[PDB]
C-alpha cells in the first residue's frame, strides 16, 4: 500500500485517485508521487487552475484532482494527458516498454522483438508465407507460449534451489508477456514490411498523368527510381533477416547478453552486401554449357562464407530450400549495377595571363560515397584534428610518431626468428608493438581503429587460410606497414607530401590505409542502401538487367563469343573485340603483344570495361544549376563528348564512348 | 581571337586544360590544332560508333532502313526481369513462329461510306477516310503464346506459386477461376526481346497474349494454337511485330482471308537469355477507375446546337450538353468534398476539427507507413508547425485528400490490354469458351443505323472482355445457355465508353457493346472490332487501354436473404450496430418522413445489401458471412438507375449518369464523323514537309550515320516530342473547353486570325481561309499532338522550328484561327529559326556570355542591325503574306528580318498572356497544388489575371473567368476549383490555430516580400508569383519563426556547433572503451565544421533503430543531446539538407522543452498583429544574398563613382538604357523608384537615397555561413528585433563602420539626396484586391445594365 493522497484534502484519511492512476501508469511508486508533486508546482496551477484551495469544475475528477484523459488510437495506442484552463495539452510523456529498464534500452526490446520474430517465422513461415501473410497465426498465443517454454526449465531450476537471480530471469519472462501486444505491434511492423504492397489507386494516378504528359510505356518511372529490395520476395527477405552475428572471438555465433537467446544480424547490411558480390551475374552459354545462375550465386556465397562467417547457415539454408524459392532468391538479387557518371566542368582564369582555361573531370557518383574512400575521407579531417590544429603542424608529435615506429622496426629486426611460425608466437614477441601501432594510427587520426581489425590487419585477409604456419605473413604485413608509415611520416615531416592540400591518407592508400579502412569496416554493418541523389530524385545503384548490360557482363566472364564475333563476315573488323581479347594487330598483321602479354592484357581491359548511365553535367560547387540527359544543351552535351572522347590521350586516362543514340529514349 | 602581340589564333570552348595540353601547351590554338583535336574526335567518335554495331546492335544491315535503324537501336537498352536457366534439357531455347501481316480491307466498308454520306463533311475528306479504312492492319505488334509457354515465363521469372498451378491447371482444363484466383489470370506478359541470333540482330516488340483453350475453342485461331502446341513452338509473332531479323514470314490465312484449317509453321529457333518481361503489369479486374482527364473535357468538341442529344425522358441541344454534362461532373466533386467536409468537421464559417484533421492524418501515415517517431508525434495531437521533421507532409496530405476528393473523380471501369480480334470474332463449329451474349457474329465496327423510330443513331462498336464483375456476381456464367444471360443481365449494362491516354481526338473515344465475356484467365483484355486501330492509331503494344462501364443494380436470390438474416441474428448484430456501420445514411435525410424511427427492416435490408451480400467491401461482414455461408448467384443485373434531379443521385447513380450523357453524345448522328476520322491529321504535316523537306530519305554520305554531330543532332530531334506533348494536349483540351466563350486581348490585334470589336478573339470553330482551304482549330491542334506522339516514328515537327522557344506563340496563332500554312510558314522562318538555335547555345555552360544581361533576342537584332544597316527602333510589326514568307524561305527577301523579329517578340509576349489563362485552367488536374506554395501562385495568378481585366490593361486577357461561371452557370471547372483551391484557402484562413504558415499573415508577407522584388527588363515583381524565391521565402520563413524557440537562442552559433563537434567524437572515442555502442552516434559522420548523417536511403527499421538510439542518449547523456539538437537547427534550420538529423530527433525533446506552448503563444501573438514580423525582410535578403532575384547583381560597368568615397564603399545607380531594368515602377507623384538590396561583385548594397535620376548605394552586411566542403549552410535570425551577423571579418566591419560615418557625414538633404524611404511604388491593384475577396474574383457575374 503506501499510497498518495490527495494534496488538496492535506491531513486526512482520503487518498489521491489521479494518484492511483498515475501509479497504474507509470508502474513507478516514486515517479508517480514525483509526478503527483509536479502537479502541484505553482506554474500548473497557474496555467491550469487551482484545485488545491479553489474547487474547478471543467478539468477536475470526482475528488477534486485535476482528471487524466486517457486517448486511446487508432492503432491502440495509450497517450495520457491533462487539460488545463486555455484547452491546451499537458503531455504527460508516458513511455512505451516501463518494465525494461537497460540503459541501451533500444537492443534489449530489439533482441526480445528479434527472438519472437524468430519463433514465430520458424513455426509458421518456415515453409512458405505468401498464403498465411501473419493473419492465421495469432501473435498472443506465440507470445504466451514462447514465454512458457523459455520460462519452464526457469521454473524448474528455481524450484530446485531458490536464488534471487532465477526469480529475477522468471520476472524478466513474466515482463515480456506483460508488454505482449507491444511486441505483437512491433511483430507485426516487422512482418507486413517484408510482403510488399500494391497500390492500384496512385498507380493509376501517376500512370494517366504520365501518359499525358506523354510517357509511353516503361518510360513511365524509370527503372533507378524503384528500389532493389522491393525485387527481394518476402521469402528472401525473412531468409536474409534470420541471420545470426558471428562473435569475432570465438568464431561462432553470438548469443545475446539478455536472454542469452542467439541475436541476428541486420538484414539491410546483408542485403547490401549480397547485392555488390551477386550483382551481375547472368546466364552464359559458356563451352556449350548453360549457367545457372543460382550455382554462380550459391558459390560467390561459398567464397564469401570463407571470410565473413556470418553467411556460414545463409549457404546452409540454400541448400534445404526449394527450387521455387531458389528461383525466388535469384530474381531478388540477379540485377546488375548501374553506376551514374557526373560530369563536373570547373573554370579557373590564368595566373598572369588573366584567360579562362577549363577542367571536365567525370566522377562515378553511384560508388562515389563507397564505405572504404569515406573511411579516407573520415581519418582527413580527424588528421586535421590532431595533428594540424588552425593550420600549424605538430611537427613534434610527428616526430614523436616517428621516434615510436623507427624503435618499433628496430625491435622487429631484433627479434625477427624464423623459429616463430604461429599467430600465437607472433603475438608473443610483438603484443605491445601492434599496441602502439594502433596508438601511432589513433593519433594520426585514425579514431575508430580496434585491435580486432589490426589482426586482420595484420592477417593480410586470411583468416581460414593461414592455419598452423602464419607468423611469416603477419610479421610481413607488420614490418612492411609500419615500413611504409615511416615513409608516410618522412614525406609527411619533410613536406613531400603537404597536408594542408593533398590528403596523406588517400596518397598511402595502396601501400596502408586501403587494407586499414578495409579490415576495420570489417566489423561494422553498413545499413545503408546504394543510391545517389539527382535533381531532386533519389535513384538506385541496381537495376534489374539490360540487353548492353548482359551483353558487357558476357564479354567480360565468357570472352570467347568475342572471338566467335571476330569470326563471323560483319564481327570481323571489330576493333575492340580485338583490344578486349588481346589480339591487337600491327600494320603488316603481326600481334602487337607476346603470348603472356596478351593474356594479362586482356583480362585488365576487360576489367576496365565499365558500362555507365550519363546521369548530369554540372559546374562546380553548384549541382543544384546541373543538366541530365534531358535538360542538356547540345552545346554542353557535345563538349562533354568531345573531352570524355579524347581523355585516351592523355597518359593514365580512358575514353568514355556513348553508344548510337537510342532513339528517343 | 588575338593575343597580345597582335598574332591571330583560336580559342576552344569547353576543351579542358589537360587534353589541350596534349596538342600545344600554348594559349592560344592554330588552324592545325583545331583541326587535330576535331579530326581526332571525329574519327574515333565514328569508330566508337562503328564498333557498337559491331558488338551490340549487330549489321545494320539486318534493318529495313537507315532511317529506321536508329528507331531499333533502343531494343539495345531494352530493361526487364531476366528468367533463370540452365537447370533443365534445353532451357536456353524456345521456338518462334514468325507470320505475315494480315492487312484486311474493312469488311464493312459500304455502312461506313453511307455512315460519312450523313457527316455533312468534305466529300475530299470522306473519300480519305475510306481509302485509310480500306487498309488496315488488324495484328499491328501482335503475339501470342501457348499457356505452356505463359507457365515457363512466369515460373523462371520466380513469379511461380501453387496457385498459379492451380490456375494453370484449371485453364489447360477450361475451368472457370473462382474468385480468390481472378488476381492471378494469364494475362498478356508486357514481354520484349532482342538478341543476336546466328550473328542476326533478331528484335521482339510484341504484347504476348496467352492462347487459352478457353480462348481458341471454338474460334478459328484454335487450329493455330494446336499446331504451337503440336510443334513446341511456344510463341508466335507478326512480321510488324518482329522490327529486325525476323526470317520468312509462314502464311497462315486462305485467298478468303480465313485462317489455314491445318497449320504448319516454320520455327525460328530463339535464346531465352535475351528475353525479358519488361513491365510487369498488375492484374486490375473491373474496379472504381479514375476517369480519364482528357476525355472528359474533349467530349465537347463534337457537341453542336444543330442536334438533338437524347437520353431517356431527357432532350438537349449541343449547349444544353455543355451544362449538363459539367452540372453532373460538378455534382460528383461537390458529393465527394462534403464527405471530406464531413471528415473534417467543417463549420458554416470553415472552422475544422482538430481531432478529426489529427486522427485521418494517422490513419494516413499508418496505412502508408511510418517512423514511430512520426505517427507518435501526430498521436500527440501536437500542432503542425511543432513538427519538424513532417511539416511539410502533413501539408502535403491535407493538400492531397483535398485534391483528390474534388477533383480524382472515378466510374467503373479499368485498364485493359487490347488483343487482336484476328482468328477469334470468325467461328467455327461450336464455342464452349467465349461466353457469348448475343447471336455469334463478327465483331463490327461503329457505323450509323436507324432505329425503331427512323431517327439515324450510331451503332456501337463490339468488343469482347474480361468482365470479372459478372463472373463474381453471376457464377457459372460460362455454364449459362446464351439466351438465359442475354436475358438476365440489362443490356444497357452490357455497354461500355472506351478511350485512351493521350486523347489525341474524338478518335481516342469509342462507344462499345459486349458481345461476349472473355475467359477470366485473360486478365485485363479487350478484344475490339477490326477496324479500332486504324481509328486511335493504335498498335498492340502500346500502353494499356482504358474505359468506363456502369454501375450494376443487383436482384440478390431469398436465399442470400435469408441466410443473411439466419447469420446476423445468429452472431447477434445489433439493430442499431446496423445502423452505425451504414454511415451513408441514404433514407436518415429524407426518407424517414414516414420511416421515423420506427422502420429496422429497411436498414437491415439495406445493410445486408451493401455489407454482407457486397463482393468488395472492407467492413469485412462478407468475408466472415462466406466463410461458412455461400453467397448465390443474382436474379438480375440491371443497368442502375438515375434522377433528373442530381441530388437525389448518389455517387454511383451520378456516375452512370455521366455515363449515359456521354453514350448520348458519342452515339449520335452528327458526331459519327469526329468518331470515325482516323487520327492521323496531315495538312501541318505535309506543309512542313513540302516547304522544308522531307527528312525521311537519309544517305550517308561522308560516313554521316556514324557521326558524333549527326548523332547527337538526331537525338535532340528525336527528344523534341516528350515536351511538346502535353503542352499540345493542354492546348487542345482547353480550346475544346472554352470554344463557346470568346476570350480576347483587350485592346491588341496580332494582324492575323480572328477579330471582335477590334481584339483578337480565340477559339472559334474553323480557322481564316487561305488559298481555299480552311481548318478547324481541333484539328490543327490535333495534327500537333500527333506529331508530338509519334515524333519517333517520323520526327517533322522540328523541322518547322516548332520547339519550346515558339510552342507558346504557334498555340496562341492556331487557337486565334490563324491559317495552318501561315503559321508553318511563320515559325519556320529562317531568322526566327536562327533565333532559337541561338537562344539554346546562349544559356550554355560552354559557352561564356559576353555580356550577360542581353538577351538572345538583343543579340539576334544587333546582328541584323548590323547587317542591314537598320535599327529595331524603327522597325514595326507587320501582318505578312505568304508568298512573303514562303519566298523568303526559299529564296531570300531583303528587309523582313527586323520585322519579323518584332512581330515575334510581340506574339510572344501576349502568348504569354494566353499561357497565363492556361495555367489557371488546370484545376481539374492538379487541383489546389501540391503545396501551400502552390496555392499562393494560384491565388496570386487569379487575382492577377482579375486586376489586369478589371484595369482594362492593354495587352489582358477578357472572358477568363468564363471557364469557371458563365451564363450565369455554374461549370465544371467553376466547382472543382470552388472545392480545392477556394475550400482549402478557407481551411487555411479560418484555421489559423494550425497552419501558422498557411495563416493570413504569412501570405501577406510573402505578397509583400515578393512587391519589394524587381524582375529583369524593369518589372515590379508583384504578388508572390515565382517559384523559387516563394521556395527560399517559405525555407527561411520557417527558420525565422524557430529561431524564437527557447532553446535555440544561442549566441554565436558557429562556436556553439563547434563544440557539440568536439563533445560528439570525445563519446565516440570514450565508447570504444565500452564495447557496446550507440546506434544514433554510430551513424554520425563528422565533417569539418557540421556532423549527420549521410543523405542514402534508409529503411523503415533503420530510421526506427536511429530514432530509438537517439532517446537512449536523451536518457544516458541528456546535454550531449541536446546539443546535437540544437546543433542540428543551426546547421540547417530544419531544412532538408545532404547530412538531415531532423526526422531523428525525439519528439519527447520538443515536448519537454514545450514547444506547444510556444507555436500556441506564436499563433495568437499573429493572430492580432503582424509587426513581429516586420523585422524579417531584411535578415531574409542578407542570408541568401547570393539570389540573382533577392538581391540582383548590377554590372559594374554602369556604376558611377561618388565624390569624397571610393567605388566599392558607395556607389550610384543612374537611371539610364541600360538600368531601366532595375525600376520596379511609379510612386504617386510619378517619380521612378529602385531596388532595395543589390550585390555588385561580391559586396551587397541597401538603396539609402536618391538624387535626380539616380540611386546611391551603400554597403551592408551580410548574414549567414557558407561553407560547401561541410554541407554548411548557417542562417543568423531574430525574431521580432534586427540582428547582427556574427561572420563578418573585421577589416570588413572596419570598412563598414567607416562607410556609415561618410555616409551620415554627407547625404542629407542638403547635398541633394532624398532618403530613400519616400519612394514607395504606387500599386493600383491594391485596392481591388481589398475591394474584391477570392470568391468573388474567381466567379465575377457582378450585376451590370
Ligand atoms: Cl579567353
Ligand atoms: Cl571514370
Ligand atoms: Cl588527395
Ligand atoms: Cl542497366
Ligand atoms: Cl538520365
Ligand atoms: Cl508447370
Ligand atoms: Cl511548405
Ligand atoms: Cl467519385
Ligand atoms: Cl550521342
Ligand atoms: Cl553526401
Ligand atoms: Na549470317
Ligand atoms: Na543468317
Ligand atoms: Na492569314
Ligand atoms: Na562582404
Amino acid at each position: 500500500a503506501c499510497k498518495i493522497e490527495n494534496i488538496k484534502y492535506k491531513g486526512k484519511e482520503v487518498e489521491s485517485k489521479l494518484g492511483s492512476q498515475l501509479i497504474d501508469i507509470f508502474n513507478d511508486l516514486d515517479r508517480a508521487k514525483e509526478e503527483y508533486d509536479k502537479l502541484s508546482s505553482p506554474e500548473f496551477i497557474a496555467k491550469f487552475g487551482d484545485w488545491i484551495n479553489d474547487e474547478v469544475e471543467r478539468n477536475v475528477n470526482e475528488d477534486g484532482e485535476p482528471l487524466l484523459i486517457q486517448d486511446v488510437r487508432q492503432d491502440s495506442s495509450k497517450h495520457y494527458f491533462f487539460i488545463l484552463k486555455n484547452g491546451e495539452r499537458f503531455d504527460l510523456l508516458t513511455r512505451e516498454f516501463d518494465s525494461f529498464t537497460s540503459p541501451d534500452l533500444t537492443n534489449e526490446i530489439k533482441e526480445i522483438t528479434d527472438q519472437l520474430s524468430y519463433y514465430i517465422y520458424n513455426k509458421h513461415f518456415s515453409s512458405d508465407f505468401e498464403q498465411v501473410e501473419g493473419a492465421k497465426l495469432n501473435i498472443q498465443n506465440e507470445i504466451s507460449q514462447f514465454v512458457k517454454e523459455g520460462k519452464a526449465p526457469v521454473q524448474a531450476a528455481y524450484n530446485k534451489l531458490q536464488d534471487p537471480d532465477i526469480k529475477d530471469l522468471l520476472d524478466y519472462y513474466d515482463n515480456i508477456e506483460k508488454h505482449s501486444d507491444e511486441f505483437e505491434s512491433e511483430i507485426v511492423k516487422f512482418f507486413s514490411e517484408k510482403k510488399l504492397i500494391i497500390k492500384d489507386a496512385e498507380l493509376e494516378d501517376v500512370t494517366q498523368e504520365g501518359l499525358n504528359e506523354g510517357l509511353q510505356g516503361g518510360d513511365l518511372v524509370q527503372a533507378f527510381e524503384k528500389n532493389s529490395k522491393d525485387n527481394a520476395t518476402a521469402n528472401v527477405k525473412l531468409m536474409l533477416s534470420f541471420l545470426p552475428k558471428i562473435d569475432n572471438l570465438t568464431g561462432e555465433p553470438a548469443l545475446g547478453d539478455y536472454l542469452n537467446k542467439p541475436v541476428f544480424r541486420s538484414f539491410d547490411s546483408i542485403h547490401s552486401e549480397l547485392l555488390e558480390v551477386l550483382s551481375d551475374i547472368t546466364t552464359l552459354h559458356v563451352q556449350g554449357e548453360v549457367l545457372d545462375v543460382f550455382s554462380s550465386m550459391y558459390n560467390k556465397i561459398k567464397e564469401l562464407a570463407d571470410f565473413k562467417k556470418s553467411f556460414k547457415p545463409l549457404l546452409e539454408i540454400l541448400d534445404t530450400i526449394d527450387e521455387q524459392k531458389k528461383t525466388e532468391f535469384v530474381q531478388a538479387f540477379y540485377l546488375s549495377k548501374i553506376n551514374f557518371y557526373t560530369t563536373t566542368i570547373e573554370t579557373l582564369e590564368t595566373e598572369d595571363q588573366n584567360n579562362t582555361l577549363t577542367t571536365f573531370k567525370v566522377q562515378n557518383v553511384s560508388n562515389a560515397n563507397n564505405p572504404i574512400s569515406s573511411k579516407l575521407t573520415e581519418y582527413y579531417t580527424n588528421f586535421k584534428y590532431k595533428i594540424l590544429p588552425g593550420g600549424k603542424l605538430n611537427k613534434g608529435k610527428l616526430k614523436d610518431l616517428q621516434s615510436t615506429v623507427t624503435s618499433l622496426l628496430e625491435k622487429t629486426r631484433k627479434e625477427n626468428n624464423p623459429k616463430y611460425k604461429s599467430d600465437s608466437d607472433f603475438y608473443e614477441v610483438f603484443e605491445e608493438g601492434v599496441v602502439e601501432l594502433m596508438q601511432v594510427f589513433e593519433d594520426l587520426g585514425v579514431d575508430s581503429i580496434t585491435f580486432e581489425a589490426m589482426d586482420i590487419f595484420l592477417k593480410q585477409f586470411r583468416f581460414d587460410l593461414p592455419e598452423n604456419n602464419a607468423y611469416k605473413i603477419m610479421y610481413q604485413q607488420y614490418q612492411g606497414k609500419l615500413t611504409n608509415l615511416n615513409n608516410l611520416l618522412k614525406d609527411i615531416q619533410s613536406n613531400k607530401i603537404n597536408p594542408y592540400k593533398i590528403n596523406p591518407f588517400k596518397n598511402y592508400s595502396n601501400l596502408i590505409f586501403n587494407s586499414l579502412a578495409e579490415a576495420e569496416n570489417y566489423f561494422i554493418e553498413n545499413n545503408n542502401e546504394s543510391t545517389i541523389f539527382s535533381n531532386g530524385k533519389t535513384y538506385w545503384n541496381f537495376a534489374r538487367p539490360s540487353y548492353i548490360s548482359n551483353r558487357i557482363n558476357t564479354f567480360k566472364n565468357n570472352p570467347g563469343v568475342l572471338r566467335q564475333l571476330l569470326n563471323t563476315s560483319y564481327g570481323q573488323s571489330s576493333l575492340w573485340a580485338k583490344h578486349l581479347l588481346g589480339e591487337e594487330k600491327n600494320v603488316t598483321g603481326d600481334f602487337v603483344l607476346a603470348g603472356n602479354a596478351r593474356e594479362s592484357a586482356s583480362e585488365n581491359r576487360l576489367k576496365s570495361l565499365e558500362l555507365s548511365i550519363f546521369n548530369s553535367l554540372q559546374e562546380k560547387d553548384k549541382g543544384a544549376e546541373g543538366n541530365d540527359n534531358g535538360s542538356i544543351s547540345i552545346v554542353d552535351q557535345l563538349a562533354d563528348k568531345l573531352n570524355k572522347v579524347l581523355r585516351g590521350g592523355t597518359k593514365n586516362g580512358t575514353s568514355i564512348y556513348s553508344t548510337v543514340t537510342p532513339g528517343d529514349k | 581571337t588575338v593575343n597580345k602581340d597582335g598574332n591571330k589564333g583560336f580559342h576552344f570552348h569547353g576543351l579542358d586544360k589537360s587534353i589541350m595540353s596534349e596538342y600545344t601547351d600554348d594559349i592560344q590554338l592554330t588552324e592545325f590544332d583545331i583541326s587535330h583535336v576535331v579530326s581526332d574526335f571525329t574519327l574515333n567518335s565514328i569508330l566508337a560508333s562503328i564498333e557498337y554495331t559491331k558488338l551490340f546492335t549487330g549489321d545494320p544491315a539486318n534493318y529495313k532502313n537507315m532511317v529506321d535503324f536508329f528507331k531499333r537501336v533502343p531494343a539495345t537498352y531494352t530493361n526487364g526481369t531476366n528468367l533463370r536457366l540452365g537447370l533443365e534439357a534445353n532451357d536456353h531455347l524456345f521456338d518462334v513462329a514468325v507470320l505475315e501481316n494480315i492487312v484486311k480491307p474493312s469488311a464493312y466498308l459500304k455502312e461506313i461510306g453511307e455512315s460519312l454520306k450523313l457527316s455533312d463533311l468534305s466529300e475530299a475528306e470522306k473519300k480519305y477516310i475510306l481509302e485509310a479504312y480500306e487498309d488496315v492492319n488488324q495484328t499491328d505488334a501482335q503475339a501470342w503464346i501457348t499457356p505452356k509457354r505463359w507457365a515457363f515465363l512466369i515460373s523462371r521469372t520466380g513469379k511461380w506459386n501453387s496457385k498459379y498451378q492451380s490456375v494453370y491447371n484449371k485453364i489447360l482444363k477450361s475451368e472457370s477461376l473462382d474468385a480468390s484466383e481472378m488476381k492471378l489470370a494469364a494475362q498478356p506478359l508486357k514481354g520484349v526481346y532482342f538478341g543476336l541470333v546466328n550473328n542476326t540482330p533478331t528484335y521482339l516488340k510484341y504484347s504476348q497474349a496467352v492462347l487459352l483453350p478457353q480462348l481458341v475453342a471454338g474460334t478459328q485461331l484454335q487450329s493455330l494454337a494446336d499446331a504451337m502446341n503440336k510443334q513446341d513452338i511456344g510463341e508466335s509473332i507478326v512480321l510488324d511485330g518482329v522490327k529486325v531479323g525476323a526470317t520468312t514470314p509462314n502464311i497462315v490465312t486462305d485467298e478468303n482471308g480465313d485462317i489455314l484449317k491445318s497449320i504448319s509453321l516454320n520455327p525460328l529457333t530463339l535464346s531465352n537469355a535475351d528475353w525479358k518481361l519488361q513491365q510487369d503489369l498488375p492484374v486490375k479486374t473491373i474496379k472504381p477507375t479514375l476517369l480519364g482527364s482528357q476525355i472528359q473535357k474533349n467530349i465537347y468538341s463534337s457537341l453542336t446546337d444543330e442536334a438533338t442529344y437524347t437520353i431517356e425522358n431527357e432532350a438537349f441541344n449541343g449547349s444544353g450538353m455543355f451544362q449538363a454534362i459539367n452540372d453532373t461532373v460538378s455534382a460528383m466533386s461537390n458529393l465527394s468534398i462534403a464527405g471530406l467536409s464531413s471528415e473534417l468537421g467543417k463549420d458554416s464559417e470553415g472552422k475544422i476539427d482538430k481531432r478529426k484533421l489529427y486522427d485521418m492524418l494517422e490513419r494516413e501515415m499508418l496505412d502508408k507507413g511510418s517512423a514511430i517517431n512520426l505517427l507518435k508525434s501526430i498521436q500527440k495531437n501536437l500542432p503542425i508547425e511543432a513538427m519538424p521533421g513532417i511539416k511539410d507532409k502533413l501539408y502535403n496530405i491535407v493538400f492531397s485528400k483535398i485534391n483528390s476528393a474534388a477533383v480524382k473523380l472515378k466510374t467503373n471501369g479499368g485498364s485493359f490490354i487490347q488483343l487482336s480480334n484476328f482468328g477469334l470474332d470468325k467461328q467455327t463449329a461450336d464455342a464452349k469458351g467465349i461466353t457469348w451474349l448475343v447471336e455469334p457474329s463478327d465483331l463490327k465496327p461503329p457505323v450509323i443505323e436507324k432505329d425503331a423510330d427512323g431517327k439515324n443513331y450510331i451503332r456501337p462498336g463490339q468488343i469482347f472482355m474480361s468482365h470479372v464483375q459478372i463472373a463474381k456476381l453471376v457464377p457459372d456464367y460460362a455454364k449459362m445457355d446464351s439466351k438465359t444471360l442475354s436475358s438476365m443481365i440489362d443490356p444497357k449494362a452490357l455497354r461500355a465508353i472506351g478511350y485512351r491516354i493521350p486523347n489525341q481526338g474524338q478518335s481516342s473515344n469509342d462507344p462499345l457493346q459486349i458481345v461476349g465475356i472473355l475467359p477470366e484467365a485473360m486478365g485485363d483484355t479487350i478484344v475490339a472490332y477490326t477496324e479500332i486501330p486504324t481509328k486511335t492509331g493504335s498498335d498492340f503494344d502500346i500502353d494499356k487501354m482504358y474505359v468506363m462501364l456502369p454501375n450494376f443494380k443487383v436482384e440478390h436470390t431469398k436465399k442470400s436473404f435469408k441466410l443473411a438474416k439466419d447469420y446476423i441474428a445468429q452472431n447477434e448484430i445489433t439493430v442499431e450496430e446496423m445502423y452505425d456501420e451504414l454511415e451513408d445514411h441514404g433514407f436518415n435525410i429524407d426518407d424517414i418522413a414516414n420511416g421515423e424511427e420506427v422502420t429496422e427492416s429497411a436498414i437491415t435490408e439495406a445493410f445486408i445489401k451493401n455489407h454482407i451480400l457486397n463482393s468488395n467491401s472492407e467492413l469485412e461482414y462478407h468475408n466472415d458471412f462466406v466463410k461458412q455461408h455461400n453467397i448465390d448467384a443474382v436474379n438480375k443485373i440491371d443497368f442502375l438507375g438515375y434522377s433528373e434531379e442530381l441530388h437525389k443521385n448518389k455517387s454511383e447513380q451520378l456516375q452512370n449518369r455521366l455515363f449515359d450523357l456521354y453514350w448520348a453524345v458519342l452515339t449520335n448522328e452528327k458526331t459519327y464523323g469526329d468518331l470515325i476520322t482516323p487520327i492521323d491529321f496531315p495538312h501541318v504535316k505535309d506543309e512542313i514537309k513540302r516547304v522544308f523537306g522531307d527528312n525521311s530519305k537519309q544517305t550517308g554520305e561522308n560516313l554521316k550515320f556514324h557521326d558524333p554531330l549527326y548523332q547527337l543532332k538526331l537525338k535532340f530531334t528525336y527528344a523534341g516530342g516528350k515536351s511538346g506533348v502535353g503542352i499540345t494536349a493542354n492546348m487542345l483540351v482547353d480550346h475544346n473547353r472554352s470554344k463557346g466563350i470568346d476570350m480576347q486581348f483587350n485592346q491588341y490585334n496580332l494582324g492575323v486570325g480572328h477579330t471582335q470589336n477590334g481584339n483578337t478573339v480565340f477559339d472559334k470553330e474553323y480557322s481564316e481561309e487561305l488559298n481555299g482551304t480552311r481548318f478547324k482549330i481541333k484539328d490543327t491542334i490535333s495534327a500537333f499532338l500527333n506529331a508530338f506522339v509519334d515524333n519517333a516514328k517520323d520526327p517533322y515537327i522540328n523541322d518547322g522550328n516548332f520547339n519550346t522557344y515558339t510552342s507558346s506563340v504557334a498555340f496562341m496563332l492556331i487557337r486565334a484561327g490563324v491559317h495552318p500554312d501561315w503559321i508553318i510558314s511563320f515559325i519556320g522562318q529562317p531568322v526566327l529559326r536562327e533565333l532559337a538555335d541561338f537562344t539554346q547555345r546562349y544559356e550554355s555552360k560552354i559557352i561564356p556570355k559576353e555580356d550577360v544581361g542581353k538577351s538572345s533576342f538583343d543579340i539576334i537584332v544587333e546582328k541584323y542591325e548590323t547587317i542591314n544597316q537598320e535599327s529595331y527602333k524603327d522597325a514595326e510589326s507587320r501582318a505578312f503574306s505568304l508568298d512573303t514568307l514562303q519566298e523568303s524561305i526559299e529564296v531570300g527577301v531583303h528587309g523582313i528580318d527586323l520585322d519579323v523579329l518584332k512581330t515575334f517578340k510581340g506574339f510572344q509576349e501576349q502568348a504569354k498572356r494566353l499561357n497565363e489563362s492556361v495555367q489557371l485552367s488546370r484545376f481539374d488536374t492538379n487541383g489546389s497544388g501540391k503545396n501551400i506554395l502552390d496555392l499562393i501562385i494560384l491565388k496570386n495568378k487569379i487575382k492577377n489575371l482579375y486586376v489586369s481585366e478589371q484595369t482594362q490593361q492593354k495587352g489582358s486577357m477578357m472572358n477568363h473567368f468564363k471557364k469557371y461561371h458563365n451564363n450565369g452557370k455554374i461549370t465544371s471547372l467553376g466547382t472543382q476549383v470552388k472545392n480545392t483551391l477556394l475550400f482549402t484557402d478557407d481551411i487555411l484562413n479560418n484555421n489559423p490555430s494550425l497552419f501558422l504558415l498557411g495563416s493570413k499573415p504569412i501570405q501577406d508577407l510573402v505578397n509583400s516580400i515578393s512587391n519589394n522584388l524587381v524582375d529583369s527588363r524593369g518589372g515590379s515583381r508583384g504578388l508572390l508569383t515565382n517559384e523559387d524565391v516563394g521556395k527560399l521565402f517559405y525555407k527561411e520563413v520557417y527558420k525565422y519563426i524557430m529561431a524564437d524557440f527557447a532553446p535555440f537562442k544561442v549566441g554565436d552559433p558557429m562556436a556553439y556547433i563547434k563544440d557539440t563537434i568536439f563533445d560528439l567524437v570525445n563519446y565516440k572515442t570514450e565508447d570504444k572503451q565500452y564495447d557496446s555502442s550507440n546506434f544514433f552516434i554510430e551513424n554520425m559522420t563528422v565533417y569539418e565544421n557540421s556532423f549527420g548523417i549521410t543523405n542514402k536511403n534508409k529503411s523503415v527499421d533503420f530510421q526506427d533503430r536511429l530514432y530509438r538510439s537517439a532517446y537512449d542518449l536523451m536518457m544516458e547523456n541528456p546535454e550531449l543531446a541536446n546539443k546535437m539538437f540544437i546543433s542540428s537547427f543551426l546547421m540547417n534550420g530544419f531544412e532538408n539538407k545532404l547530412i538531415d538529423i531532423k526526422e531523428y530527433i525525439p519528439y519527447q525533446w520538443f515536448l519537454e522543452n514545450d514547444i506547444r506552448s510556444f507555436i500556441e503563444s506564436k499563433n495568437t501573438g499573429l493572430k492580432d498583429s503582424s509587426e513581429s514580423l516586420r523585422s524579417f525582410e531584411e535578415q531574409f535578403i542578407k542570408n541568401n544574398s547570393d539570389s540573382n532575384i533577392l538581391a540582383p547583381k548590377v554590372s559594374q560597368s554602369v556604376i558611377k563613382s561618388i565624390k569624397g568615397i571610393k567605388s566599392k564603399h558607395v556607389f550610384e545607380l543612374p537611371i539610364n538604357d541600360k538600368t531601366k531594368r532595375y525600376i520596379l515602377g511609379a510612386t504617386e507623384t510619378k517619380e521612378e523608384v529602385l531596388p532595395n538590396y543589390v550585390k555588385v561583385g561580391s559586396d551587397l548594397y541597401r538603396l539609402k537615397a536618391y538624387r535626380e535620376k539616380s540611386g546611391v548605394y551603400v554597403r551592408t552586411n551580410k548574414l549567414g555561413f557558407e561553407d560547401p566542403k561541410s554541407f554548411l549552410s548557417i542562417k543568423e535570425y531574430k525574431f521580432g528585433t534586427r540582428t547582427g551577423g556574427n561572420f563578418t571579418g573585421e577589416l570588413t566591419k572596419q570598412e563598414l563602420v567607416y562607410t556609415n560615418q561618410w555616409v551620415n557625414e554627407n547625404i542629407t538633404l542638403a547635398n541633394g539626396y532624398i532618403s530613400a524611404d519616400s519612394r514607395t511604388v504606387d500599386n493600383p491593384a491594391d485596392k481591388i484586391l481589398e475591394q474584391n475577396s477570392l470568391e468573388n474574383i474567381l466567379f465575377s457575374q457582378n450585376n451590370v445594365v
